[PDB]
């Protein structure tokens, strides 16, 4: 059965005002709350992958979102508070 | 409370109607901090919302995010629900975590009816968001004629 | 159609093909299935 | 080094000048009423 | 939908305002190539 799930909305504008391009915020949300496969490291002769992800107590909860930063072509960096509004809704974990 | 949120999530008119009568909590609120009353504006439950509310629902509850159950009707286009929401003193221009209210989320939608039963009971059509947009810079910004119209 | 005739061109050919069989096959025409792009030869929006 | 030049901008100019490009056509489809020419636009080709 | 596209944000000048997709092109729901016209009996027509 369908289960809640955090809708987060970037705003266009807002990170277009700010310098801050759509790639660095998405990559960044991805890598620091589902991680990422980054490349591959030798493991004792044996290739294994290498994952970039947050440390567990910093992608929890709502709050957590917003100690993420990202930074603009000025350099300054910024928020994810800045540029999203986040809401709750249902889904489904598991499409037939 | 737990068979009262999942019953009036399934909608059973019933077991709502027999769990209140077993002392069931009106404002037993889910992990996202959603009451029975929130599950029935989301899903459209009109009668629902009819038997909580003179049950001593709060029509005013919000979820761990400021969404209250006026949100929810007036965003997924219930207007006989956003209707008796107001009818028992719905918070017209309530601010969910983002500054959004009632007006934007009907406003971005589109619907029309519910935007005006809003501002029939008096929604702040100049009430901004976390971004200083109102319910009239949503309706440019989708190309909504009619509606730009409606929002003075 | 010759080198580089354009869709139009051969949709106005083919529509005469068309109206002919419906016409003057009429006895034994049930319908005519044009297709304006690509033929036998080739592709093109000279072939049909 | 003379030209403040690396590799790179070598691989870069090779990528740039020896190409093949999709450019379309005249007359391409979808086209406007009385078209009467159709012809394919031929862009950058590869270096012989 | 065509609306969804045509608000994307293209650029905000420096006044503010918002260069939209829908103010530089027109946007709707198409074919993925128009180069081949099917028709029967001179009716648009698709087919298996």
């Amino acid at each position: 059965e369908d289960t809640p799930q955090f809708k987060i909305d970037i705003d266009q504008e807002k990170a277009q005002a700010l310098g801050v391009s759509i790639n660095d915020i998405n990559t960044t949300l991805g890598a620091a709350w589902g991680g990422s496969y980054v490349n591959d490291f030798i493991d004792r002769g044996r290739v294994k992958k290498v994952y970039v992800m947050s440390e567990a107590k910093y992608r929890m909860l709502p709050d957590d979102i917003g100690d993420w930063y990202v930074r603009a072509a000025d350099g300054q960096m910024v928020p994810f508070s800045a540029f999203s509004s986040s809401r709750w809704e249902y889904g489904s974990p598991r499409l037939e | 409370g737990k068979k009262l949120l999942e019953a009036a999530r399934a909608g059973r008119d019933d077991e709502v109607r027999i769990l209140m009568a077993n002392g069931a909590d009106v404002n037993a609120a889910d992990v996202v901090g959603w009451t029975p009353l929130h599950l029935a504006a989301y899903w459209g439950h009109l009668e629902i919302v009819e038997v909580l509310l003179k049950n001593g629902a709060d029509v005013n509850a919000y979820d761990t995010l400021g969404s209250t159950p006026l949100h929810l009707a007036a965003h997924f286009g219930h207007l006989e629900i956003v209707e008796v929401l107001l009818k028992n003193g719905a918070d017209v221009n309530a601010k969910d975590d983002n500054g959004i209210t009632p007006l934007h989320l009907a406003a971005n939608r589109g619907h029309l009816e519910i935007v005006e039963v809003l501002l029939k009971y008096g929604a702040d059509v100049n009430a901004q968001d976390k971004f200083g947009k109102t319910a009239f810079d949503i309706s440019i910004n989708n190309g909504n004629e009619d509606l730009a119209e409606i929002l003075q | 159609l010759p080198a580089g005739a354009t869709q139009e061109r051969t949709q106005k050919v083919l529509n005469e093909v068309t109206h002919y069989y419906l016409t003057k096959e009429k006895n034994n025409v049930e319908s005519v299935f044009a297709n304006n792009g690509f033929g036998f030869a080739g592709r093109g929006q000279n072939t049909g | 080094n003379k030209f403040q030049l690396t590799p790179v901008d070598v691989i870069t100019a090779i990528k740039a000048q020896n190409a093949q490009v999709a450019a379309g056509q005249l007359g391409g489809t979808p086209p406007v009423k009385g078209q009467q020419l159709n012809a394919s636009i031929i862009a950058q080709t590869r270096l012989t | 939908s065509t609306e969804e596209f045509g608000k994307i944000l293209l650029k905000v000048n420096q006044d503010g305002s918002r260069v939209l997709l829908r103010d530089v092109a027109k946007i709707e729901l198409g074919g993925e190539n128009y180069d081949i016209i099917a028709e029967f009996n001179g009716q648009p027509a698709s087919g298996l």
